[PDB]
C-alpha cells in the first residue's frame, strides 16, 4: 500500500481544511455586522417574520 | 410601549450572541492550525518511496 | 467518475453565486419598499396640505424608478438576472451523468411586475389602495427570497457529498 | 494457492471500496434528516401564519429531492448502489476454492 | 480529556453571564420608574390589590 | 529497555495532564458563579443546609 | 443546562483526545522509518549467492 | 486487562453523564417549590379576599405542571431517567471480570 | 471452528445472557494457547533433530 500517485490522506486533509476556512469567514462577517440573518442562507422563515415586525 | 416589545421579539431572531459568536470564532481558528500542520505533514508521507532505492 | 465530479462541482459553484447576486440585489428593492410605507403614513396627517402632498410624490416617484433601475441593472457579468430569462429555471448539471441536474428559478421583479407605478396619494380611496399593494410587494419579494435560500442550502449537501 | 490467494487479496480490497462508497453517501442523507427534524420542530411556533408555514415546506420540500438524488446517483463506475441491486447481497470470493465466499447486502435508500 | 470540538466551560460560563445581565437590566427600569410591580411577572395578587387601593 | 511499542512515559504524563486541566475546569466555574456548591459533587450536607437556611 | 451535559456526553463518545491521538502519531512514524530501514537491507540477502563463484 | 480496562473507563463515564443529567433536572424542581413555600406564606393575609385567593392558587397550580412536565422529560437521548425505570438500580461493569459493577439507582420524581 | 470452541450462540439481552457469554469466550481463548504451545514444542523439536542429523 505504497503508492506515488495518489494521495487519499492529502483529499481528506484538503476537505477538512476548507470546512474550517469556510466557517471561519462566515463567523466574522456576522460579528462585522451584527446580524445573524445575513443572507437567506439562514432561517428562511426568520426573514420573512423579520420584515413585518420591521413595518 | 408596544413599540419596545416588539424591538424584544426581532432582535431574538436576527442579532447575533456574541458570547456564542465569539466562542465559535476561536474554536475554528484552532481547527485551522490543526488542520494546515496536518496537511503540511501528509504532503511528504510518498517521500518513504525514495527510501527503498529509488 | 473522477473527472466528471471535479467539473460538476465548478458547475454548482457557478450556480451559488448567481443565486448569491440575485439575493444581494432584492434586499435593496426590500428597504426602500420599508421607506414608502412611511411616506404613505406620513401622507396621511390632518395638517397637511395640497402643496405639501405633491412634495412627498415627489420622494415616492424616485424611489419607484430605482427599483426599475435595480430590475434592469443585476446582471452576472453580461446576463440579466432580474428580466424573466431565468423564469423558466435554467439548468446546471453537478452529476457525472444525464439527470443529474439542479434548477435555479428567479421570477421577474422590477415595478410594473410587482404592481408599482402609479401610485397616488391625494384622495382617501387612493392612500388606502396604495398601502395594500406596498404590503403585497413585500411577501412577493420575501416568498422570493427563501426559494433562493432554500436551492443554495441544496447546493451546498452537493458539494459536500461530492468530495 | 499462492496464485490464487493474490486474486482472492485483490477480490477483497473491491468489496471493501464498496462498501466504503454506500457508507460515505449515508452520512450526507442523515445530516439533511436532521434539518427537517428542527424545521418540523420549528414549524410548530402560534406565532406563525398561514404563509410561514408555506415557505418552511418550501424548503422541507427540496431537501427530500436531494435524498432521492443522493440515492440514485451513488455508484461504482457504473453500477448504482443504492437502488436495490444489492438488495440480495452479493457475492466475492476470498479465498482460492469454492464456497470461500463473502456476501455483502445494500438495502434500498 | 482534550477536545477541540465541544467546549462545556464555555457553555456554563454563557449561562451564568446571561442572568447577571438579565438581572441588571430588570434593576435599572425599577430605579428609572419607581414601581416595584411594573408587569405581571411579579406579584400577581400585589396587582390586583393595588387596582381597588387605587380606585 | 529501549522500546517502540509502549510508552509508559507518555501514559503517566497523560494522567497528570488530565487531572491539572480539570482543576482548571472546575475553578472557572465557581469564579463565574460565585458558588462553591454548584453541584452534588461537593458538600453533600451542605447544600441540604442551605436549602433550609433559604427557606 | 441539560444542553450542557448532553455536549458532555457526546463528546466522550465521538472526540478525540490529543494526548493519546499524538502519540501514536509519533509513535507509528518511528515504525515506519524502521520498516524501511529492514526492508531496504533484507532485499540484498540474495547477493550472498554472487559469492560463491556466480 | 489492558483493553478491558479501557472499555471500563468508558463505561464509568457513560454512568457519571447520567447522574450529571439527573442532578441538574432536580436543581430546578427545588427552586420552583420554594416558591411554592412564599405564596402560601404571602396567601395567609386577613386583607386578603376570596378572588385573591384564587388567583394565587392559578399561580401555583402552573408551577405543579412544570415539576411534572421536568419529571416526564428529562431524558438521555431517548431514555427518560425521572419515571422510575431507574427505580431498581441500573448496572454498569467498571472492571475487566465478572461481579465488578457499579449500581445507580434514581427514584421516580 | 466456531462449534468446536463452544460458540455460536451468544445473547447478550438478560443478565444472565451476558454472563455467561463472558466466561465462554475467556474459555476459548485458554484453549488456543494451550494448542499453541503444543505446536511451539514440536517444532523446538525438530529444529533439534536437523541439526543433529546435518
Amino acid at each position: 500500500a505504497i503508492t506515488v500517485n495518489t494521495n487519499v490522506t492529502s483529499m481528506k486533509a484538503q476537505k477538512n481544511l476548507n470546512t474550517s476556512n469556510s466557517g471561519l469567514s462566515t463567523s466574522m462577517e456576522r460579528l462585522s455586522s451584527g446580524l445573524r440573518i445575513n443572507s437567506a442562507k439562514d432561517d428562511a422563515a426568520g426573514l420573512a417574520i423579520s420584515n413585518r415586525l420591521n413595518s | 410601549n408596544t413599540q419596545a416589545n416588539v424591538a424584544d421579539a426581532k432582535s431574538r431572531i436576527v442579532d447575533v450572541d456574541f458570547a456564542k459568536e465569539t466562542s465559535a470564532m476561536t474554536k475554528y481558528q484552532v481547527l485551522q492550525q490543526t488542520g494546515s500542520a496536518m496537511l503540511a505533514q501528509a504532503n511528504q508521507l510518498p517521500q518513504v518511496a525514495l527510501s527503498l532505492l529509488g | 467518475q473522477v473527472r466528471g465530479l471535479e467539473v460538476g462541482m465548478r458547475n454548482a459553484n457557478d450556480a451559488i453565486s448567481i443565486a448569491q447576486i440575485a439575493e444581494g440585489a432584492m434586499q435593496e428593492q426590500t428597504n426602500m419598499l420599508q421607506r414608502m410605507r412611511d411616506l404613505t403614513i406620513q401622507s396621511e396627517n390632518g395638517a397637511n396640505s395640497t402643496a405639501d402632498l405633491v412634495s412627498i410624490k415627489a420622494e415616492m416617484d424616485q424611489l419607484a424608478t430605482e427599483i426599475d433601475s435595480i430590475g434592469n441593472s443585476t446582471a452576472f457579468g453580461n446576463t440579466k438576472l432580474l428580466t424573466g430569462t431565468f423564469s423558466a429555471g435554467k439548468v446546471f448539471q453537478v452529476g457525472h451523468q444525464e439527470g443529474e441536474d439542479i434548477k435555479v428559478t428567479v421570477k421577474a421583479s422590477n415595478k410594473t411586475s410587482l404592481s408599482v407605478g402609479a401610485l397616488n396619494n391625494a384622495t382617501s380611496a387612493n392612500r388606502a389602495s396604495s398601502l395594500a399593494k406596498i404590503d403585497a410587494a413585500i411577501k412577493t419579494i420575501d416568498s422570493q427570497r427563501a426559494d433562493l435560500g432554500a436551492v443554495q442550502n441544496r447546493l451546498a449537501h452537493n458539494i459536500s457529498n461530492s468530495a
